[PDB]
């Protein structure tokens, strides 16, 4: 979960990592700590800034084993392997110990400082650019986290996007939505795993996805109703993929009741006109769920519902043909 | 099979989610005809309670423990723990389970477990040489042997995926929903699964793909593994490394989600994983749709190489027993009702009293007296019967606080008891001596009219010898010198405002002339009056005391309200009012 430069420096400040007031410097360094299965890896380089892009063999890295944090001594001898010498090596080693304390104690996934600048005259260090990724699931044990996470690697979270994330943290289930600029095929798929395979299916045959959307962990009807509406609103809509694998515990009779109402409310607003809905689903109460979604052809929609016998992502082929 | 087998015995650490998993495991336990996998629950909020879990049609009571230590003390049998607690408690519960010498496998379903916590639990499991599955794992499913979790869905799905017997395919997924799809694909295009493991979708799963592939390689039943991965991290590249390293017995079929290389270097990209696996010798389809074709390829290949036998599913499978109501609707079972009611039906939008809708009676101008007739006689009363019921109820509503019923309510009102309970204590006083002689007055005066028409001394002699005092005759304060205007009013109303012929009342009024000649207080009282009037109206004999019980409840509630409004203190009867005619005091003899 990426966090903005503002909150990142508040956390740096808390752990004594030198930050500019929010300056004229002599040199730029590269410092980063990226978490791994065994703890985290600390990356140091004397060639920071724009200059790191080419000087990758100049980087010295030590693996910090989980809860086995190195001594100020070990870090300062790593600093010396990076090309540092004397006080530069000393204060840099100290910064790293404060960076490890921040990483370990702030449930961080990664911290990247480029440039970490030095004003040699008074040995004033400053973290100029701070790229922090924390594990926001751990928010429950960080009362000082007066911030929300931003988009990992993507544009800022839109109007309908923010609304899906808001209603997500109200129920015990899960509802996710990402807007893809343009695209014909609007996915309304169950489970993260199946959603990704449906998107891959569209891209693979040449198609263009209107969005990314998932609903899992037996979400209450309205949450699925709210996700359905959002997906129907989408530009250039002509195909809706109401997919999913065979659910283990999600009541398909219950979720489909939400989807049916999210479809009725959208077509009444003048959205689902000439839009072919493709349903393929399995799981608890699939018989009732699939029968009730079939019924939307009696009054309204151009719906084509299938059971488990229809391979999962093969509704994408049928949609993209006719 | 690889982790769960017929020797797996579980403890479920969690609440309602844990109980739903246990119910699903019991359905599998029934299908494969094995004893219950869940041995105990650990949930401090419900500690000491027992959970009703059906193994088919048989109810099993599973005990809830405060902590793991007493659970394992009572069930040393347990070797597996399933964590169904929320993120804030799951990692601690998983630590406790891993540190228990009995527990060999810990699986977590929990979502939102901090990466720092999952990393710590993985290292602990490694030190102790134990298996940790998850977090965010739906379960482990071993066909024909064991189900840990909700993995496999509804009972109909267990049958469709042939989960009642071992196949030849292993299943490894990150995604929960996709382990159920892969199980179906193995049943549909192969001979089914051996074991299906959902490793979890978290950044740091407890056990990676290679750890499981090594186990599958050692399982003689597993001939191929269907691995369903996704973009992110490197669990799939290590699997390709494992496969390339040595000539392996098991075939690997792999599908990697995340070929969305259009939306915002990529070391863990879907295409790189597919290439790494494809190069290592794995069966990698271009889309998820091609996965069914790869399974059919491997299956047809293993039968050809004589590793699989084409032995058709000639097994008689158990079916889940339906609920008693379902079987009843179909008339396939006889259920003798516990009770029969003939007076009201609540099953519609509103109650029907003797066939009439309650609100329809209100709208058409009927009253309380009309509802009394419907519920007690199953007939809408006449305007005349109605007018008599109304007066009986109003006249008998209250007779001050000195009477047993009212006094009982006052006593309980002052003892700080709630109204329904206070009034019930007062109503218990209604009987042969106070207000409850209505029925017997009716019976005996009807019998007098029939057996002693012109013989009141005969009736009275018979009553003295056979029942004792005449029900409906006598009063503690009312007498010939102090008349009861309540009875004079009712009698005067029946005689002067109706043209009714009341033989019981007429007889009762004649015996009153004879009894009051013996003792002035032997007057016909309200019980006798109401009893006689109602017998003459031909109301069912059983209903007769109903009029006093209902009328006097108005008074008894009145007294309760009054005592409460006054904030009366507890009553303790004054000493000077008690005659302590007790035994002389004596020392207790030694035993
Ligand atoms: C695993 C999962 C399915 C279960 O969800 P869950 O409802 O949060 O499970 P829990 O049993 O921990 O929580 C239910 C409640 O019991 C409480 N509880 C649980 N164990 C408790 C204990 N030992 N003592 C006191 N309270 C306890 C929790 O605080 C919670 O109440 P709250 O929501 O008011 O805070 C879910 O977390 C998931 O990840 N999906
Ligand atoms: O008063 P007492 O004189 O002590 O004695 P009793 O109350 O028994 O006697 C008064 C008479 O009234 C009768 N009596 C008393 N209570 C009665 C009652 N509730 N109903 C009818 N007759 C009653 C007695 O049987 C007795 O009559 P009898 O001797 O002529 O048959």
């Amino acid at each position: 979960a990426k966090i903005l430069e503002g909150p990142a420096m508040k956390l740096f400040n808390k752990w004594g990592i030198p930050v500019p007031n929010y300056l004229e410097h002599d040199a730029e360094f590269y410092v980063s700590i990226i978490g791994n299965k065994d703890g985290a890896e600390l990356l140091i380089s004397k060639h920071g800034g724009v200059d790191i892009e080419d000087n990758w063999d100049s980087v010295r890295r030590i693996q910090i084993e989980l809860d086995e944090n190195p001594t100020i001594e070990q870090l300062t001898e790593l600093a010396k392997d990076a090309g540092f010498e004397g006080e530069i090596a000393e204060r840099v080693g100290k910064i790293c110990s404060r960076l490890i304390l921040c990483f370990d104690n702030e449930d961080a996934q990664s911290i990247e400082i480029n440039p970490l600048v030095i004003r040699k005259s008074d040995m004033r260090f400053a973290a100029l650019d701070a790229v922090m990724n924390v594990d926001y699931d751990a928010r429950f044990r960080h009362a000082d986290w007066d911030f929300k996470p931003v988009s990992e690697i993507g544009r800022p979270f839109t109007e309908a996007e923010q609304q899906i994330m808001e209603i997500d943290s109200r129920i015990k289930g899960s509802v996710k939505f990402v807007e893809v600029p343009g695209g014909e095929i609007a996915l309304l798929t169950a489970g993260g795993g199946a959603s990704v395979f449906y998107a891959d299916a569209v891209v693979a045959r040449g198609g263009t996805i209107a969005n990314y959307a998932e609903y899992s962990g037996d979400p209450a009807d309205w949450a699925v109703e709210a996700l359905t509406e959002t997906i129907c609103r989408l530009p250039n809509i002509k195909h809706i993929i109401v997919g999913g694998a065979i659910a283990n515990f999600t009541d398909v009779k219950a979720t489909f009741s939400g989807i049916i109402n999210g479809f009725r409310e959208s077509k009444s607003k003048g959205y689902l006109e000439g839009v072919k809905i493709w349903v393929r689903r399995g799981g608890p109460n699939e018989a009732q769920g699939l029968a009730a979604i079939k019924q939307l052809q009696e009054e309204g929609f151009d719906i084509h519902v299938y059971d488990r016998s229809m391979p999962m992502t093969d509704i994408v082929d049928l949609a993209m043909k006719s | 099979s690889i982790l769960a087998n017929k020797d797996t015995r579980a403890v479920i650490i969690g609440g309602v989610a844990g109980v739903n998993a246990a119910k699903r495991m019991a359905q599998f336990d029934f299908l494969v005809n094995r004893p219950l996998t869940v041995q105990a629950f650990v949930y401090p909020p419900e500690a000491g309670q027992q959970k009703e879990i059906f193994r088919g049609g048989e109810l099993k009571n599973v005990t809830v423990y405060d902590s793991l230590a007493p659970a394992l003390e009572e069930h040393p049998d347990i070797n597996t723990a399933l964590i169904y607690l929320g993120a804030s408690r799951a990692a601690q519960a998983a630590k406790e389970a891993l540190e228990s010498p009995n527990i060999q496998l810990v699986s977590m379903i929990t979502e939102g477990v901090p990466e720092k916590d999952a990393k710590r639990l993985k290292k602990l499991a490694q030190k102790l040489g134990k298996m940790l599955n998850g977090p965010s794992s739906i379960g482990i499913m071993s066909a024909g042997e064991c189900r840990l979790g909700v993995i496999g869905g509804e009972f109909k799905n267990l049958k469709l995926c042939n989960l009642y017997r071992q196949g030849s395919f292993g299943v490894l997924t990150k995604s929960g929903g996709l382990s159920n799809e892969a199980m179906w694909l193995c049943a549909q295009n192969g001979d089914g699964i051996t074991s299906a493991v959902a490793i979890g979708g978290d950044a740091y799963p407890g056990t990676d793909f290679v750890t499981y592939l090594e186990m599958f390689e050692k399982d003689p039943a597993t001939k191929a593994v269907v691995m369903i991965g996704e973009v992110g991290g490197n669990l799939e590249e290590e699997a390709a490394e494992w496969l390339a390293a040595e000539p392996r017995r098991i075939k690997l079929i792999a599908a990697i989600g995340g070929t969305c290389q259009e939306v915002l270097k990529g070391a863990g990209s879907a295409r790189s994983k597919m290439n790494a696996l494809r190069d290592a010798g794995a069966y990698v389809p271009d889309t998820f749709g091609g996965l069914s074709k790869e399974i059919k390829k491997v299956y047809e290949e293993l039968i050809a190489a004589g590793e699989i036998s084409t032995e058709i599913d000639e097994a008689v499978l158990p079916e889940l027993p339906p609920r008693v109501q379902e079987v009843m609707k179909q008339g396939e079972v006889i259920v003798e009702p516990l009770i029969r009611t003939t007076i009201s039906d609540d099953r519609g939008e509103e109650p029907r009293y003797a066939g009439y809708a309650a609100s329809e009676l209100c709208s058409k101008g009927y009253g309380i007296e009309d509802v009394i007739g419907l519920l007690w006689n199953k007939k809408l009363p006449t305007r005349e019967e109605s007018e008599i019921i109304k007066r009986i109820v109003m006249i008998s509503a209250d007779h001050g606080p000195a009477v047993s019923g009212a006094f009982g309510s006052i006593l309980a009102a002052c003892a700080g008891i709630d109204m329904p309970q206070a009034v019930s204590a007062g109503m218990t006083m209604i009987g042969p001596r106070f207000g409850g002689a209505v029925t017997n007055a009716g019976k005996y005066f009807k019998m007098a009219v029939e057996d002693y028409p012109n013989d009141i001394p005969g009736f009275l002699s018979w009553m003295k010898k056979n029942v004792g005092p005449v029900p409906g005759i006598g009063h503690r304060v009312k007498s010939v010198k102090n008349p009861d205007q309540r009875v004079k009013y009712l009698v005067s109303y029946i005689k002067n405002e109706t043209s009714l012929h009341t033989p019981c009342l007429d007889y009762a009024l004649e015996v009153e002339k004879v009894t009051t000649a013996k003792k002035g207080n032997l007057i016909l009282n309200v019980d006798g009056t109401i009893g006689c009037i109602l017998m003459d109206l031909d109301f069912p004999v059983h209903s007769l005391n109903g009029f006093f019980v209902l009328a006097r409840t108005i008074g008894m509630i009145g007294h309760w309200i009054d005592q409460n409004n006054q904030n009366s203190r507890l009553i303790r009867l004054y000493d000077y009012l008690i005659n302590y005619a007790v035994k002389p005091e004596q020392e207790v003899p030694e035993k």
